[PDB]
């Protein structure tokens, strides 16, 4: 009953389709990385302490707008908030840090 | 980024028509892809971007190189606390492509509900993985995967393997560079992937994979060498328990290496916790 | 290097993947039926004769406003726009009539005597929910009044109410005699007449209400092809609908949306009353939580694939084309997935009901559509179709099956199936061949209802009965050629398939022939 | 619980074997051809109607041995026996006629003066080889003539030499002009004019030797239906007895059997220049190991399935039948096998030529290849070989596979076929339908060469040419209906499939009926 | 261009079927269990020394026939040509004896033999004993007390292996009027067949207690049960055995329509099956046997246990050098079909050519098991088993995944009991299984599943287990090496445990062969 192990079990495609169950809860366990990117709604080391605990695994900085200054702020922010869970082996989560290029643009 | 930055993942962006005419030779050069649907959008009919998303998602899936799916997942959630249904449905789909991980831009940048907006891609990627059809997807990955030499290959295929038929809790894997943790997670176990390393760059950069749960072992090396891989497994089992992905009695499979360094993962145990 | 065909030649459904080719272009022949709500922006006759133009299947009429005099009028227009074309039979495209019942539907009242005056609500603070109507027409920021008598009855301390598209929530923290003391959640801008959902909750409101009755008869009188009945919880609701609709309106299709949870626990007993389905996602992601919608909508589209059964993937499908004139990344995805799903017609609702660009949306999702339409892997779909469909003694089924075969083995432009009652027409639709099924019938009604099913062309022929029945026979069967030909969808030479009948009448489909276009 | 119904529905091949049932009967048809080797046991105008009555649909003539004038009092025999049925046109069943080539075969000489004398050979002692023909009469335990005049120039010293089916072995100790000196390895009873193998060597004889030529002269001139073409190494091999042939013999269709590794080796050319293929399993598991022999057969059957060219599987099915009333297991395993790997005919050889249980042999194959016939797993060889044929704008091609599919949907009691030529009745044959093809002809050559082809059951309509072709084609569906009845394959009511063309010719079959059994 | 690798790569079974190829050479490893019955063209310790280098793994004694001493003495013979070869262990093959029991039969009546047969006439059969001494074309008695009650008016009975048929017209009482539909050779005290009926006759005879218990003594590897009709059958043959035979391996012998239909209650019961075809063939009509064969194996496979294909797989190399060509057809197809061992029987027993048969079943399964369409029958076996919590299971399935995918020239297994090594087998690689074991019963009856080739481990106990532990896997290394398996260098599939004893293999190990 648990994690579409019904659907699981299914001989076709189209059959896996029609077990596919509300009612069959997934497990704890979530497999697909998520990427947030940082901005004003999201810089405070407060809210990326909640942004991680939410299920924040990488940190995009979007180098299209704002200066080394700024962004070096942010990453030392996702540092100060990754780090301050690093009390307890088992339960801290890593958290990586993506630059993500301007590139060959127009303005 | 040259030899100071030669450890850094190289994710391509194909944002365009040539990007995606000329994306085998991308994909072979990088570390792994974005679909950047946002520009690509543009840059081919709209109509086409699902095209594109789903022969380079699938095209990743069969090279084992991290996809991510980028652009406007959420978009309403800038202004709402909830998303459209076809917003959620585009996440949710997106994970049943088999994309290794999603993205938030404008949601988490600048928008009025960033947490919720997390939350919401944490909630549909789980009941989304759940909803994946194993059987067919296992069974393709293998018929299209090359035969090799190669021990880590066919010690990481014969995990995932094992893990579908004791439905086990987890794969924990050892890794160095994280190389052995990115095997397994190209075959798609519905287990997660316990990735134990002692390297807090593996650690991070194997969030670019499907079901890699990157531990960092803080623990100082012990004497023995065997004693100090036993102490890492039962790491990796203290993080399962807490992280209720699996109690004492349940079965996990184990990988290691016959020696310490890279390269040399070559062992599968089915153990139980506890 | 047309059609995805590199993709359809894949072993596996992962190389399938790999092979989908944004360099090899659709066919012409789009397959998903498309049903527009019509409302303001999309109601004079000039604009419905665009919304067809550019590719409206079905008229959706929401029941939810207006009046029977307004939505007459609708329908006069829909006419009058879709009879436009009839001066040329080739290119006449049937428009069906959907009723869209408003059903147990709960409202609040009007913020501070208007329609359209807002307060903002804050996370924490004190709503007072209030039956008294004197408070009806007064709502506000600390006093909200909604029109559903029994609501203490059925909600608790702790249950959460959502006010307008789910996007307020309020938490009961103080239960009256016929009062609600409420905490704010989720806040924000509360207008009025706001949908209200109540998804911890076993709602007593009635299947089909006195206004259900009156609308259901109007249908009736109005001579619609279908209702989409809202809030279907059982098989007792669809009965309901149909002994309401009576011997009158025994032809008319019953749709029943699916949108609480109660509809997806009851699914199969709903499906087997109903005449197809709708996956009506609006309310469905307010009663079930968002992130198991596309379990629900892949389980119904799935089972109601396996039926042979219509289903409608709706709402918010283009939703930002309301305000813009392209839709986002998550819209166009959601489009292609719909049709790759299985659903049979896709919908728009404010995108053209209300918004700024209804010809626009209409024209997207015919383009989505129809590049989703060659992505299939009809290889799978019509190996598990077959290998999951009952063998029976029936022998138009037979006829069906073995066309649509015959129709992959030659390439074939088209399948060309004459039918009366449309039967014939559902039975190949059922088996998803790639190339359109151009469904001849001289009955008006069965041309209309026909959109419901993924794949069926309507033409409707209006040559008079030739006293020869070959010669009748082969006078439709040369109308629709002269169709594909002028559409676009084969030329001379080419091999089409051809569905007929031993003898006139309805029930006597046996024959399939492969024939060159002339 | 009939025709392993519940194992046709298992998802997989494993599944499938674990619900093959002793307890599911088969139907009443047949499919698999029956090939009778006709000699002294069996060429009795009596023994012959029986044959007829047991199953036997092709008489084959060995001419390895016989005179013109026997083999001519055989057919003659065969035709009385065929004929004595043609009374009743709804039972009668066509009989085809095939000669089968001497080839290049090696035989020994007769012992002592005899053709039934019999030296006991003795293992480990010495036998010299002459071709001398002063010895040609005088063959005995110490010296042996063989008819290659070639022998010495292509054996090396050590190579092995191979007599009687292999059963004697000798190795060539001394190498000599004109003769051989070899010792027994396996000894044994040595007869008169018996089959020499030389598997090491290339044997530099010709394909169509004069007495080949003398006999497929006469074989035009006895109107046989096929010629098996003995020992064919290469295409031009094919063209070679095609040319023999000529323009009087075109319409004879041409059996290619491989019996030598370069026949296998050269395979695809050999099958793309013949009409059929036998897997002469008697010389090959000579010429090749015999362990390997199970190789080439399901080699040889998979490309004639995927070419669609009627494959035999020939020599020792039921070999202990020669002497005994029941077969050995190996023997009922290698029927129900051959049957199972997809062979269109199955053979008998020295069972109905010279054996005690002549008829006993033909029901035995009867009764195996229809329970082997249930027990095929149509799910995977239907979708397999439907994946495997080319898409094509044939609109034949096109029109068989749509019955197929139609035949499997409603488990039709057969597809019935008017053919001319019998290709309409082949292209549904290779898509390898459960029902039988009622193949109706007026052509007695096409009803007889139609046996080749698995499931095609033949049928020769007698009734004159109608006026109306409407009626005449009418008439031999009806004609089919008749036969279908009479022989138990349906009953009024059943459902069959009807393949008919919508112009008198050859190649116009495009017309595909499902109708009732009147 | 070795292996039927091209074959292997198809997509389609039909194109697999295409792509069998005459000049694609077998490995050397040879999986399917060749079972031999012994007797006067075998029974010399000179042949049974060729019959074993020819390639028998398992030495059949029938019990149909000889007495306690005769099957002593061919049992001594066995050991003392298996032993022979025992002074390398590198070289050295294990070799099972199997005892397979009379069972319950039924019988006539005497002659002072082959006398001639009335086709058509009438037979008096009573059980009282009347025409005792002459046994002529008029009447005939039986032993069988409870005939009356399993055969009703127009139930059929076969005598002499099924050659002499009978149908009843008339009961009983202790009488039975017959016509006569066959015409044949009436022997003296003859075999009796009921055709679907279910005889009531003891599941274990007198005779078939003191075999079994002569068994024991006889320290045999298993039991070939006769005419199993049932699970209580089967369990009637192990409290026989009792306590000292808990480790002998039942194998049922389905032998009529009762034993097919009660299929899956006996295969659950016993410790693999025998396709009986011999008295099957007579049961059952002629045609349907090869139904009941593949029905067997197929179920068979599915439950992991170990399948015997008997009876007239090279019947005619009794008399010929070589086979026909539909016996060829028949072994190449009972490998294809999944059966873990095929049988000789007359081939062997009493033949002209019996190394010659031996050395034929070990060609065929060779080149038939290269033709497996292994991709196809791995991806059904993986789908069609439980999920269990087993981690026996799901290192084996892991293993036999593992060694597809670097296509590894054997899967080693440390195994006690041989269940780990038997966990593999059901998964059916490509790969030989070598089994190392110092238990040389395991050893023995290792010969019972599809790939194990068993190594017996002479090798003292090493004081540190990790050692001795390498020591049996480089004991294995030095077999494959030597049997030409493989070569340093290639990587290999290598099982263990935990820690020592029986049930905990849980270690996979890709290793490079040394
Ligand atoms: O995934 P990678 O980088 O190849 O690392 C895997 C390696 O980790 C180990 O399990 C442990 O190695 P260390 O003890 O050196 O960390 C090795 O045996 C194995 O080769
Ligand atoms: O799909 P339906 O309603 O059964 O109609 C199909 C019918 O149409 C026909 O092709 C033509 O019928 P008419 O001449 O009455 O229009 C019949 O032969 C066939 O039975
Ligand atoms: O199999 P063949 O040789 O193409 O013959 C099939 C032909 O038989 C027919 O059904 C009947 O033709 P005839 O009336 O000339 O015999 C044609 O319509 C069709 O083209
Ligand atoms: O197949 P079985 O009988 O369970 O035996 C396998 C056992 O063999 C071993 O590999 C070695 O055991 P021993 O040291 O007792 O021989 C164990 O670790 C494992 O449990
Ligand atoms: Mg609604
Ligand atoms: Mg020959």
């Amino acid at each position: 009953q648990t994690q579409q192990l019904h659907a699981a079990m299914a001989d076709t495609f189209l059959e896996h389709m029609c077990r596919l169950d509300i009612d069959s809860p997934p497990i704890t366990a979530r497999n697909t990385g998520i990427i947030c990117t940082i901005g004003p709604a999201s810089r405070s080391v407060e809210t990326l302490k909640e942004m991680i605990k939410s299920g924040m695994n990488v940190a995009r900085l979007n180098f299209s707008h704002g200066t080394h200054e700024y962004h070096a702020e942010t990453i030392k922010n996702v540092r100060t908030a990754t780090e301050s869970f690093a009390s307890d082996p088992i339960l801290y989560r890593p958290v990586a840090v993506a630059l993500d290029t301007k590139g060959p643009e127009i303005r | 980024l040259g030899e100071k930055g030669k450890n850094i993942k190289i994710i391509s962006k194909i944002e365009n028509h040539e990007g995606v005419r000329r994306f085998d030779e991308i994909l072979e050069a990088s570390d792994g892809i974005m679909v950047a649907r946002g520009d690509l959008g543009i840059e081919i009919p709209a109509e086409k971007v699902f095209l594109a998303q789903k022969m380079m998602i699938g095209r990743c899936n069969r090279a084992g190189k991290p996809v991510i799916c980028a652009t406007q997942m959420l978009e309403s959630m800038i202004k709402k606390p909830r998303p459209t249904r076809a917003e959620g449905s585009d996440v949710a789909n997106a994970v049943l492509d088999g994309a290794d991980c999603i993205m938030l831009s404008g949601e988490t940048a600048k928008g009025d509900y960033p947490l919720e907006a997390v939350r919401m891609q944490h909630l549909i990627a789980r009941e989304a993985e759940a909803a994946i059809y194993h059987l067919q997807l296992f069974e393709e990955l293998r018929r299209l995967a090359p035969i090799t030499s190669d021990p880590t290959e066919a010690t990481a295929v014969g995990a995932v393997e094992a893990s579908f038929k004791c439905c086990s809790g987890a794969i924990i894997v050892l890794t160095k560079s994280g190389r052995s943790a990115h095997q397994v997670a190209r075959y798609r176990p519905r287990a997660p992937i316990i990735a134990v390393t002692r390297n807090p760059q593996t650690a991070r950069q194997a969030h670019l994979y499907r079901g890699i749960f990157p531990v960092l072992c803080k623990d100082p090396v012990q004497e023995a060498w065997a004693e100090d891989v036993d102490l890492r497994v039962n790491f990796a089992m203290n993080v399962g328990k807490a992280r209720g992905f699996f109690k004492k009695g349940d079965v996990v499979i184990v990988l290691t290496g016959w020696r310490p360094g890279s390269g040399f993962t070559n062992t599968m145990r089915v153990v139980p916790v506890p | 290097q047309t059609q995805q065909l590199h993709a359809a030649m894949a072993d596996t459904f992962l190389e399938h993947m790999c092979r989908l080719d944004i360099d090899s272009p659709p066919i012409t022949a789009r397959n998903t039926g498309i049903i527009c709500t019509i409302g303001p922006a999309s109601r004079s006759v000039e604009t419905l004769k665009e919304m067809i133009k550019s590719g409206m299947n079905v008229a959706r009429l929401n029941f939810s406003h207006g009046t029977h005099e307004y939505h007459a009028e609708t329908i006069k227009n829909v006419r009058t726009a879709t009879e436009s074309f009839a001066s040329d039979p080739i290119l006449y495209r049937p428009v069906a009539v959907a009723l869209d019942t408003k059903g147990p539907e709960i409202r609040t009242g009007l913020i501070k005597g208007s329609g359209t005056a807002e307060v903002e609500l804050k996370k924490g603070a004190t709503l007072k929910i209030t039956l008294d109507n004197a408070y009806m027409e007064k709502c506000d920021e600390n006093i909200l009044w909604l029109d559903y008598k029994n609501i203490c009855k059925v909600v608790e301390v702790g249950s959460k109410i959502y006010v307008d598209d789910g996007l307020i929530s309020l938490q009961v923290k103080q239960k009256g005699a016929d009062f609600l003391v409420t905490e704010v959640e989720n806040g924000g801008s509360l207008g009025s007449k706001k949908g209200v959902n109540l998804p911890g909750a076993a709602v007593d409101l009635p299947a089909v209400s006195e206004k259900d009755i009156q609308d259901l008869k109007f249908g009736v009188e109005q001579d619609v092809d279908m209702v989409f009945a809202s809030f279907i919880r059982k098989a007792s609701d669809v009965h309901e609908v149909r002994k309401v609709l009576g011997e009158k309106g025994k032809n008319i299709k019953i749709i029943s949306k699916i949108e609480n949870h109660e509809g997806v626990r009851r699914f199969d007993e709903i499906l087997e009353a109903s005449d197809g389905i709708m996956v009506a996602r609006g309310d469905l992601g307010i009663e079930i939580p968002a992130e198991k919608v596309f379990l629900a909508q892949k389980m119904m589209i799935g089972r109601c694939n396996r039926a042979g059964k219509p289903v409608i993937c709706a709402t918010q499908m283009l939703e930002s084309m309301i305000k813009k004139p392209r839709p986002t990344r998550a819209e166009g995805s959601d489009v292609a997935n719909a049709v790759l799903d299985g659903a049979d017609c896709i919908m728009l609702s404010g995108e053209t009901a209300k918004g700024d660009y209804p010809l626009e949306a209409v024209r997207m999702q015919h383009l989505i559509a129809r590049e989703a339409e060659a992505a299939i892997y009809h290889l799978q779909l019509f190996e598990e179709l077959r290998r999951l469909a009952p063998i029976t003694s029936d022998p138009t089924e037979a006829t069906a099956v073995g066309a649509v075969e015959a129709s992959f083995k030659c390439c074939s432009g088209a399948i060309i199936v004459l039918t009366k009652s449309g039967r014939s027409a559902h039975q190949v639709a059922r088996y998803r061949p790639r190339a359109p099924i151009i469904a001849v019938t001289r009955n008006p009604q069965t041309a209309r209802q026909a959109h419901l099913y993924r794949g069926i062309f309507p033409v409707l022929c209006k040559d008079p009965v030739q006293e020869a029945w070959a010669e009748d026979v082969d006078l439709r069967v040369n109308f629709a050629m002269n169709v594909g030909k002028a559409r676009g969808f084969f030329k001379k030479g080419d091999v089409v398939i051809v569905l007929t009948g031993w003898r006139p009448g309805s029930g006597f489909t046996n024959t399939m022939r492969v024939v060159p276009v002339p």
